[PDB]
């Protein structure tokens, strides 16, 4: 039991290229997408793990 | 810096075309421009070995920098980019600084060679000649082409003209 539950939900992602389709077929156990994210990319960056004020 | 080039010797000579360092004599027979072959040859050997040491110290193995990755491998692409940019930055900094410092080493080497030539001629002539600035000596005695060549190759024979130079100096 973790987060009050025993069952687990596995999360998956992919990047649809411009001009391509994704097909979902399911007879059960589907946590369907509701909101997606159109992502234009930029320069390589990272994630900073800190506890500091923001100015 | 040693003070000879752009120092107590002001400018160079476009007349001297056979070497880096040398003499300009003026006698009754005529004036001229002769390069000191020993010092110039030593300088040439030193500069050639410096250039060769810079060039031939770079040895590489067969490598291909380029790599291709798919969309699900971006940590790969970023790490490859990091190694490439790091090597380029290190080599750029090293090359720029190496050239910058070696230019000062070469110019100081030339200045030292000129000063050493001046000091050699001065120690050869002693009190037989007077220093009149600009790296230029005035003889107290009478010199022909044999005397000039003798000063140039390093066999001056100070005792030969010592007495006449003493007579002309103390007057």
């Amino acid at each position: 039991k973790v987060r009050d539950q025993e069952g687990r939900i596995n999360y998956y992602w992919t990047l649809l290229e411009p001009g391509d389709t994704i097909i979902f077929e399911a007879n059960g156990n589907l946590i369907a997408p509701r909101y997606a994210f159109a992502l234009s990319r930029g320069f390589g960056s990272g994630i900073i793990n800190s506890n500091a004020p923001m100015d | 810096l040693f003070g000879a080039i752009a120092g107590f010797i002001e400018g160079g000579w476009t007349g001297m075309v056979d070497g880096w360092y040398g003499y300009h004599h003026q006698n009754e027979q005529g004036s001229g421009y002769a390069a000191d072959q020993k010092s110039t040859q030593n300088a040439i050997n030193g500069i050639t070995n410096k250039v060769n040491s810079v060039i031939e110290k770079m040895n590489t193995q067969f490598t291909a920098v380029g790599k291709e990755f798919n969309k699900l491998e971006r940590r790969m692409e970023n790490l490859n980019k990091k190694v490439d940019d790091g090597f380029i930055d290190i080599w750029t900094y090293n090359a720029e600084l190496l050239v910058l410092l070696e230019n000062e080493r070469t110019l100081d080497f030339h200045d030292s060679n000129v000063k050493n030539l001046y000091e050699k001629v001065k120690s050869q002539l002693k009190n037989n000649a007077k220093e009149i600035g600009n790296g230029c000596f005035e003889f107290y005695h009478k010199c022909n082409d044999e005397c000039m060549e003798s000063v140039k190759n390093g066999t001056y024979d100070y005792p030969k003209y010592s007495e006449e130079s003493k007579l002309n100096r103390e007057k």
